[PDB]
RNA sequence: CCGGGCACUCUAACGGGACUGCCCGCGAAAGCGGGAGGAAGGAGGGGACGACGUCUGGUCAGCAUGGCCCUUACGGCCUGGGCGACACACGUGCUACAAUGCCCACUACAAAGCGAUGCCACCCGGCAACGGGGAGCUAAUCGCAAAAAGGUGGGCCCAGUUCGGAUUGGGGUCUGCAACCCGACCCCAUGAAGCCGGAAUCGCUAGUAAUCGCGGAUCAGCCAUGCCGCGGUGAAUACG
RNA sequence: GCCCGGAUAGCUCAGUCGGUAGAGCAGGGGAUUGAAAAUCCCCGUGUCCUUGGUUCGAUUCCGAGUCCGGGCACC
RNA sequence: AAUUCUGA
């Protein structure tokens, strides 16, 4: 990717929800490209949310993903001999990315058995503030700011 | 695995017959590691080809089925 | 309940349960099951003592399974050890014979891999 | 899986027939 | 040579060294009439071929000496 | 499925169209950015094609051929053994450690190729592999053939297990004169290690990676998980 | 024998100047190098050897018991 | 801030 700027490809908005990024999260859940068997899985999670809360999972989504946007994270460089892993802002479209990402990670880890159930729960969690992909949030916010001895590095 | 015949050798009993009446001496060299070992041959000794000589194998009840390659190994210390 | 041998399988279906016999799979199981109107979908934790004797019947009376098929296997093995047929042998020896690749791949029937090795590439 | 050779997947990977697929 | 002829070995010593080659190698063969037998192969034998150890493979040529003395 | 009909679908043959031609921004031009129109843009996506040359690379074992060597054997034939040998060690691959799962029952959608001592519709026996009969097919007209994952509903409920299938014991079918070495499948019983893997390390920027199945070649049969093609679903990221 | 102090994280030590328990090093996960550390974030673990009395009760306030640490003699 | 490759 060093000519052109690479291409931000584009996201069919969804089929029940109408929002380009409840696709963008059903994506990450899908292994082998079966969209349909990763779909319905996050299907019943919406089912787990108007089933333990009268919440729409609507706004337990856009509140969830907005509580896990890491405003900041490090990156590593090298001036010459030097291990400095400088801290640095996150690109709006990048927070998605990392976001989803450590969702789909954290549901992956609950101790459910079934699916949906843990895709829902770490919904829940993180849109209260409290789910594993938050831990990985502050975890991540420790490292920043921590380091902010490295701030005229802003590559 | 033969499902209609025993596929033993011509030799192997037009020889083999013969020694049966009276119950003859024992040395029959062959060949015929691909046949059989039908019972009434009881006693007789044979002399399998192992591939390069021959091995005075005996032959008792219990081994019946079993073929004549499966008792003259062709590799040494295993 | 004290099925065949010391076997008591609980909690699960009563036709996983015989597999954990030896002599007994999934044929045999949803074999004894149709031969003796015995539902597969229900469980040792609920069972009349007629089901448990009339299993036992076609079961410890049809094919005399661990202990004795055990006993009988050795035997034929055993008497693979008469005279020493190819079979017999690399039974003798430890090993596969069923015609197969040994140079590489046979941890299985080898006694775990020993290293035991030294060959050179570079010395003076 | 794609190896038991006593199910579904198992012949069809074999790519034959038996008491475990039969002929339609 | 000496394990087809059927006689046995002992590796008295054999010792490595740098890149690659072998620094000294001393060996006692016994069975029956071994020093006989081993006794014409006593010099410096000579190897004409292309050299490993070169990136052009240049055709080269390599010495070395084979001693041989009995255990009286 | 009938007669009947070329409007579709498709099949194969010849053409159009895209060229930065049209608008606007930059530049002296070339050229670049964006916008529209258009099914399609700035080499639209794939092939095929790979310069003077390097590597005294590889290939006398595909063939040819200089040169050396043997010619009642360094040639010719034959039964049989060996190339498959295992205390070890490296590479490419296959199946897995599982619940986005496995097993069970029912029902659907492809493409590319391939079939006369050849592919086999459908019955009957055998749980089956497989065996009888027999029709159709020189094949856009009959068959190989069911695609699979999926959709669908019923039970397992996290235990090395209904996961995983190595190994071993018993029984059979099929080619082939002949399956001990050394074949492929069928059934029963065996159910070992493996709970995502130290140091290191491989591929891919899009219908790609991953996953799923189908065909062909050689060939009596096959150790094909290899190779060459075909199609179903179908992503993340690229600041620099 | 007399005079003084003290064990609490694997180790070393602070501490309502009475309720509310803590640091450094060890250790683990990650982060992690061209290679180990140096950078870098996050957690479990207890009557403070410890015998109690006042205090509402005490890791800290009295006696005092066991041992530990440091000094002072005589013989 | 990290050595070496003989001799056709
Ligand atoms: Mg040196």
């Amino acid at each position: 990717a060093r000519r052109r700027r690479a291409e931000v490809r584009q996201l069919q908005p969804d089929l029940v929800y109408g929002d380009v990024l409840v696709t963008a999260f059903i994506n990450k859940i899908m292994r082998d490209g079966k969209k349909n068997l990763a779909a319905r899985i996050f299907y019943d999670a919406c089912k787990i949310i108007q089933e333990k809360t009268g919440q729409e999972p609507l706004k337990v989504f856009k509140q969830a993903v907005e509580n896990v946007k890491p405003r900041m994270e490090v990156r590593s460089r090298r001036v010459g001999g030097a291990n400095y892993q400088v801290p640095m802002e996150v690109s709006p479209r990048r927070q998605q990315s990392l976001a989803l990402r450590w969702l789909v990670q954290a549901a992956n880890q609950r101790p459910e058995r079934r699916a949906a159930v843990r895709i829902a729960h770490e919904l829940m969690d993180a849109a209260e503030g409290k789910g594993g992909a938050v831990k990985k949030k502050e975890d991540v916010e420790r490292m920043a700011e921590a380091n902010r001895a490295y701030a005229h590095y802003r590559w | 695995s033969l499902k209609k015949g025993v596929f033993v050798d011509d030799h192997l009993l037009e020889k083999v017959l013969e020694l049966n009446a009276k119950g003859e001496k024992r040395l029959i060299k062959t060949w015929s590691r691909r046949s059989t070992i039908v019972p009434e041959m009881v006693g007789h000794t044979i002399a399998v080809y192992n591939g390069k000589q021959h091995v005075p194998v005996y032959i008792t009840e219990n081994m019946v089925g079993h073929k004549l390659g499966e008792f003259a190994p062709t590799r040494t210390y295993r | 309940a004290r099925i065949a041998g010391v076997e008591i399988p609980r909690n699960k279906r009563v036709d996983v349960a015989l597999t954990y016999i030896y002599g007994i799979g999934k044929a045999r199981a949803k074999e004894a099951l149709e031969k003796t109107g015995i539902n597969p979908a229900t469980r040792v934790k609920d069972l009349t003592e007629a089901e448990v004797v009339r299993l036992r019947e076609y079961v410890e009376n049809t094919w005399k399974l661990e202990g004795e098929l055990r006993a009988e296997v050795a035997a034929n093995i055993k008497r693979l050890m008469d005279i020493g047929c190819y079979r017999g042998l690399r039974h003798r020896r430890g090993l596969p014979v069923r015609g197969q690749r040994t140079r590489t791949n046979a941890r299985t029937r080898k006694g775990p891999r020993k290293t035991v090795a030294g060959k050179k590439k570079a010395p003076r | 899986g794609k190896g038991d050779r006593r199910t579904r997947r198992g012949k069809i990977w074999r790519g034959t027939y038996g008491k475990y697929r039969p002929r339609k | 040579f000496a394990e087809r002829q059927g006689f046995q070995v002992e590796v008295v010593d054999l010792t490595p060294g740098p890149e690659a080659g072998i620094d000294y190698a001393q060996i006692l063969v016994k069975g029956e009439n071994a020093y006989g037998l081993l006794s014409p192969e006593a010099g410096v034998h000579r190897l004409v071929r292309p050299s490993p150890f070169d990136a052009s493979g240049r055709r080269h040529t390599s010495f070395a000496g084979v001693e041989v003395i009995p255990e009286v």
